[PDB]
RNA sequence: CCUUCUCAAACAUUCUGUUUGGUAGUGAGUGAUACUCUUUGGAGUUAACUUGAAAUUGCUGGCCUUUAGGCGAACAAUGUUCUUAAA
């Protein structure tokens, strides 16, 4: 999680203050008298959603404590159908201080730098690893049975 | 069963001998602790090997960096089966050039070039090529 | 708390955008209802001086920066300059604390401390928090005293500071008084051009020298990278005394005071 | 494969039209008189905080 | 030194043999049968005890580089043109200028980076190796070459054309154009590198045998080896075509006669440093 | 209708680069920056020649 | 408990740092013996750096002067190696933010090249001296009776004409002379302050203190420039303006 | 979870030219043609090719100074030491 958010946070998307100088600049440019396409964190339910049936979101980060749930629920199933990396990170919170929001659902890296591509493959490859191949027989069996003392006292004891 | 010995693969420079031992101290005692390295000049290989005194010691030490992201690697540890010493990975330095020899004397050397040049014309004879001189 | 906010969600640049767009309090109307007259001002500016000079004889800390410690120094240096030009002093009194200076701003009798220039050892004991606040409010009425001083008077507010000068020594003579007496001690050491040694600090001397009428060529400014043609008088402090040139008269500093 | 044959549109392999539009309405802006440039807005911050 | 005559019966010699006599593209043996090298030895290592990266350029009559692209077309991989340029000089200069003023010649520089590229997007080894193997002559600022074999790796001075060639850009301490372009014509169509080893054999790269013409190519032999006769104590002179024997040509065994207290302490000039800021003189001399 | 200043300079340097090549001011990437069909680029340079001439 | 990643990067930054400094003392004792033939540049150069930011890249002379050199914090998970910290230890320079005096001659110059990372160098002026002196004074003097390693500060001339009275010295104004002029006694006295205790420019954590922190690093990679070169010059600054801050 | 030697001279005016010096690499693995020396044990060189920053253990090279350093530096030389990059 440490080493996600720190390819994530070298692509955080421009701030409000940021954009309106950037585009005040070419103006005041423009009134007296070629560039590559911009790289960026995806984020929104519906966008990021779009961008995995497409196949086009290399790594897509999944908040834990979307507060109905439901609306996620899916989300882990359709990115290992469709064949996209995903991983679920712990803190919805966190996700959008890399977008400049309160709050973000999920995140999702369509594009890198080429300075950077290796660093995405390192990291997937790293999930892939500790995530999922760590995770997938264990991630479809019932949680939640945790029994309390005064219960597994009685219980798991007699 | 298995053994109290790890085997550390895809370790990033600079993480050597001395690292690895001051790193993994903190699993528990260490017994030996060994890194492979080029014979030619001393340089990581990349890969090592050290064992634990207490084998508990090293599963504890391979489940928690198995899959370790340091430094753009993905750290491999794994323990090895019962037995399956470790040996024979010396620290090797940088081999450095001494310039001795001579040892002929000048007249013997001079008159060895002359023959030598006299065979090599007379070997490109045989291979379909002709040359004077 | 909005900074707060803005630097723990790890965005810098909002953060810089927040300090730009800010205003502090300033403490103007209070000084004029506290002081509805210059008068008053004249009243309080002895505590408010003693104040300054301490906190112009300080190291920089943890708590007190040194942007504070400097704006105290041009405050003090600009005082003492200004007194210096207008030859106010009436009084001194070198003590075990300080020297008290007593000079006569508008008809009424104002007193200061100033330490000796030493390192000084401050103790954890004293809070800060508070003398900072004291500070803050004498260094505005200063301020507002100043300007009406420097103007009344015909000078040019705020003084030129000559950057050549304040290399050396750095005191009140590193500011110049451009433009657009009544009592003896005004007129004393008219016709006189004192040097001052190395051993005789030279900050609470040429203030005095000057504002009575004198002339100082200072031993300690000839450090950095004259000849004493008109010099009638020297302040020395040594047990022994080396050259003993005709024609100069030799005194210790207490003469003056 | 994708779900959908949906074609990709061409404002994606293009520069931005909405902002294209937005500097040139801050261009009409500007020479109406209504938003200082920033250069000139430096310049008026250096001359009266004294 | 060595008669044009032994020199022109060793190139058609070897051009006769090259070429005595299913696979849709030639592989590395039969791409590179025809690359004819020129093996130089002296007594002693060439350059010392000391590892050189930096390659010498020799002066030939007639172009080297010009004939490479220009049978470059017919190839796989085509001829480029690495360009690798300090930071603040990236911006001085375009593509455009370098085209005006160096496509009336028929050079062309087909990539100009900077050292910072070397460190950023080029950092990872594969993408190093796929980027910098796809050029065949790279024109390094004079400036930044000492600090390019950490930048540009171990595999890139295994050859000869991969490792960089300094090339002077600066005019009276400034940036100048026309420095830079007089400088990339010279290289292109006035020299050759070569890489000093630390061992005994030295090995030229003429280029190909299709490239220039037989005497066109012992004109450069004949002046390589002057070149090489006036710098070094070299002792023995052979041309070969790749994975041929050798023919002697040069051949000299007059060079083998070269192979047979108190205060002051007189201490180094670290510790004259060292007593200069310390009163305790307490050296551990003697 | 008439044209913009913009526009105006955008077709004064394709046609003084290009001339009536439109295949090649299709192609090109410093002037074609939003690239657009053969047919629009033949459409404003004919209104643009038609207005100046 | 200590992460595989600190260890790493201390290594790999320390043995960056030892070549650099292999490197700078095998070029100085190739200067040092005259054996000027390989190698990259035999001249001392010193470059003044000075605030919209200029160079001056200038031949040093062999003429004395004086420095003030203040210790700063190095660079970055670095281990100090054995010459740095000798010749840091030898100029009483271990104690993040804290200055001292020094001569600078012929011999000294290459120290400076070794120790460069760890310290920021300039000239001073006699207004600068005299407020340092005057505001951070120490002295190791003995206590009550028997305590001795007290570290007071310099309150009274009598002390200092008990200590460096035999040379002549009567004042901290006669220590000033001897260090504003580096006389005969300007060892002894040089010895008898100790090193000055600065004051760091940003102290603090809150969000405030911690902008002022980010504004100031952000201006350090402009100021104090390191080549990590066998030739690399010696930055000198403008010490008045750094100890206006620092005082 | 650090970030890489980004140049110096000497001569001469053809908005610049000539000469000299400065460059120690990730590891593993294929692969010839040839050269020099040899204590005949291999030591230094010579085309070309593959690759996620890839990995399963090559007995111990030699000389010098020691209590790890130099051979790229010899009356020469060695990180676990800075701590407001704090909590």
């Amino acid at each position: 999680a440490a080493e996600t958010f720190k390819l994530f946070n070298k692509y955080r998307p421009e701030t409000a203050a940021e954009k309106k100088e950037r585009l005040t600049k070419e103006a005041a440019a423009v009134a007296e008298g070629a560039s590559p396409k911009p790289y960026a964190v995806k984020y929104g339910l519906n966008h990021v959603v779009a961008l995995i049936e497409n196949k086009k979101a290399k790594l897509v980060l999944i908040a834990n404590d979307v507060d109905p749930i439901e609306l996620v629920v899916f989300l882990p199933a359709l990115c290992k159908k469709m064949g996209v990396p995903y991983a679920i990170v712990k803190g919805k919170a966190r996700l959008g201080t890399l977008v400049n929001q309160k709050t973000s659902a999920v995140a999702a890296l369509t594009e890198v730098r080429a300075e950077d591509e290796a660093a995405l493959a390192k990291l997937v490859s790293t999930i892939d690893a500790n995530f999922a191949d760590k995770y997938d027989e264990v991630k479809k069996h019932w949680g939640g049975g945790i029994l309390g003392n005064k219960a597994q006292a009685k219980m798991d004891k007699r | 069963e298995y053994s109290g010995i790890i085997y550390v693969s895809r370790l990033p420079h600079g993480f050597h001998e001395k690292e690895l031992s001051k790193y993994f101290a903190q699993f528990g005692d260490l017994k030996e602790v060994r890194l492979a390295r080029n014979k030619k000049t001393g340089n990581s290989r990349h890969y090592g090997f050290l064992e634990f005194v207490n084998k508990e010691d090293a599963m504890i030490a391979q489940e928690s960096m198995n899959n370790y992201l340091l430094m753009g690697h993905l750290l491999q540890v794994r323990v090895l089966p019962k037995g399956a010493k470790i040996e024979k990975l010396y620290k090797y330095k940088k081999r450095v050039l001494v310039e001795k020899g001579i040892t002929k004397p000048v007249k013997q050397l001079k008159d060895n070039m002359k023959q030598k040049h006299e065979e090599r014309i007379k070997k490109l004879a045989k291979s379909g090529i002709e040359f004077k001189w | 708390r909005k900074l707060t906010r803005a630097l723990g969600r790890g965005e810098v640049s909002s953060a810089k955008r927040l300090e730009e767009n800010r205003d502090s309090y300033t403490l103007d109307h209070i000084i004029k209802e506290r002081y509805p007259s210059f008068p008053d001002a004249i009243r309080d500016i002895d505590d408010a001086l003693n104040m300054l000079f301490l906190f112009s004889n300080l190291p920089s800390t943890n708590q007190v920066s040194s942007k504070i410690i400097n704006d105290a120094q041009k405050i003090c240096n600009q005082w003492l300059a200004y007194v210096a030009k207008e030859r106010l002093v009436r009084k001194v009194f070198v003590s075990i604390k300080g020297v008290y200076y007593q000079a006569n701003i508008k008809g009424e009798e104002v007193r200061w401390l100033v330490p000796f220039k030493f390192p000084e050892n401050i103790p954890s004991d004293v809070d800060f928090r508070i003398m900072l606040t004291f500070l803050e409010f004498y260094s505005t009425l200063l301020h507002f005293v100043l300007y009406k001083l420097y103007t009344d008077s015909g000078l040019i507010y705020p003084p030129k500071l000559d950057l050549k000068k304040d290399k050396i020594i750095s005191g009140l003579s590193s500011y110049i008084l451009e433009s657009r007496y009544d009592s003896p001690v005004a007129s004393l050491f008219s016709a006189f051009v004192f040097y001052v040694s190395r051993e005789v600090p030279i900050d609470i001397l040429e203030f005095l020298i000057l504002s009575c009428g004198g002339n100082v060529i200072s031993e300690a400014a000839m450090d950095q990278i004259i000849d004493m043609s008109k010099v009638t008088h020297q302040i020395v402090d040594r047990p022994v005394l080396k050259n003993k040139v005709a024609g100069r008269t030799y005194i210790q500093p207490q003469w003056i005071f | 494969m994708p779900l959908t044959a949906v074609p990709e549109p061409k404002r994606r392999f293009v520069p931005s039209k909405n902002e294209a539009k937005r500097v040139m309405k801050i261009v009409r802006a500007i020479r109406e008189g209504r938003i200082i440039p920033p250069k000139k807005l430096k310049e008026m911050k250096e001359k009266e905080k004294i | 030194a060595i008669p044009r005559e032994r020199v022109i019966k060793a190139v058609n010699e070897l051009i006769k043999f090259t070429s005595k006599p299913k696979n849709l593209l030639e592989d590395d043996e039969e791409e590179l049968k025809k690359d004819l090298q020129l093996i130089v030895v002296n007594n002693k290592s060439f350059t010392g005890t000391s590892k050189s990266f930096k390659l010498k350029l020799l002066n030939v009559k007639h172009s080297f580089y010009k004939p490479w692209k220009e049978a470059s077309a017919t190839a796989v991989k085509d001829f480029k043109v690495l360009l690798i340029l300090k930071d603040s000089d990236i911006k001085k200069v375009s593509e455009d200028d370098l085209f005006d003023q160096l496509d009336s010649e028929g050079i062309k520089v087909d990539e100009i980076i900077c050292g910072k590229d070397l460190k950023t997007v080029y950092k990872a080894y594969e993408a190093r190796n796929a980027f910098i193997s796809q050029f065949s002559l790279i024109l390094a600022d004079d400036s930044i070459v000492t600090s390019l074999p950490k930048l540009m790796g171990g595999k890139a001075y295994n050859k000869v054309e991969t490792t960089p060639i300094s090339i002077r850009t600066h005019a009276n301490k400034e940036f100048s154009l026309t420095t830079l372009t007089n400088n990339i014509k010279k290289v292109y169509m006035n020299q050759l590198p070569v890489k000093l080893p630390r061992g005994t054999t030295l090995n030229v790269h003429l280029g190909n045998l299709e490239w220039l013409r037989p005497e066109e190519f012992v004109d450069n032999v004949e002046l390589i080896s002057e070149q090489l006769i006036k710098a070094y104590q070299i002792r023995s002179i052979f041309i070969k075509t790749n994975r041929s024997p050798v023919l002697p040509l040069y051949y000299n065994q007059d060079v083998l006669d070269e192979l047979e207290d108190g205060v002051q302490v007189h201490l180094s000039t670290f510790n004259k440093g060292l007593m200069e800021i310390a009163n305790p003189s307490e050296l551990g001399s003697i | 209708r008439s044209q913009s200043e913009r526009e105006e300079e955008w077709l004064e340097k394709l046609y003084k680069k290009h001339g009536d090549d439109y295949k090649k001011m299709f192609f090109d990437k410093k002037l074609n920056i939003y690239q657009q069909s053969e047919g629009d680029l033949k459409r404003r340079l004919l209104r643009w020649k038609k207005r100046n001439g | 408990f200590v992460r595989a990643e600190s260890i790493v990067a201390k290594t790999l930054a320390t043995s960056r740092e030892k070549e650099r400094i292999k490197r700078v003392s095998i070029l100085e004792d190739k200067k040092a013996k005259n054996e000027t033939q390989h190698i990259a540049s035999g001249k001392d150069f010193i470059l003044k750096i000075t605030e919209g930011l200029i160079r001056e890249k200038t031949t040093y002379d062999g003429k004395p002067a004086l420095l003030f050199i203040v210790r700063v914090r190095g660079p970055l998970a670095v281990n100090i190696p054995n010459k740095a910290f000798k010749i840091l230890s030898l100029l009483r320079l271990v104690e993040t933010n804290t200055g001292v005096f020094v001569k600078l001659t012929k011999n000294v110059y290459p120290l400076l090249k070794v120790i460069a990372p760890y310290v920021v160098i300039g000239k001073p002026s006699l207004s600068s001296i005299r407020s340092l002196i005057q505001k951070r004074g120490r002295i190791i003097y003995k206590g009550e009776n028997e305590a001795e390693p007290h570290e007071i500060v310099l309150n009274d001339n009598n002390i200092v004409e008990e200590q460096l009275g035999d040379h002549g010295i009567i004042c901290v104004e006669d220590i000033i002379h001897e260090i504003a002029t580096m006389g005969e006694s300007f060892s002894v006295c040089n010895f008898f302050l100790q090193p000055f205790k600065l004051n760091r420019e940003v102290s603090g954590f809150g969000s405030l203190n911690r902008l002022r922190k980010i504004k100031q690093r952000e201006a350090e990679s402009r100021t104090r420039q390191f080549s990590n070169a066998a030739t690399a010059p010696v930055i000198e600054v403008d010490i008045d303006s750094l100890l206006a801050k620092l005082n």
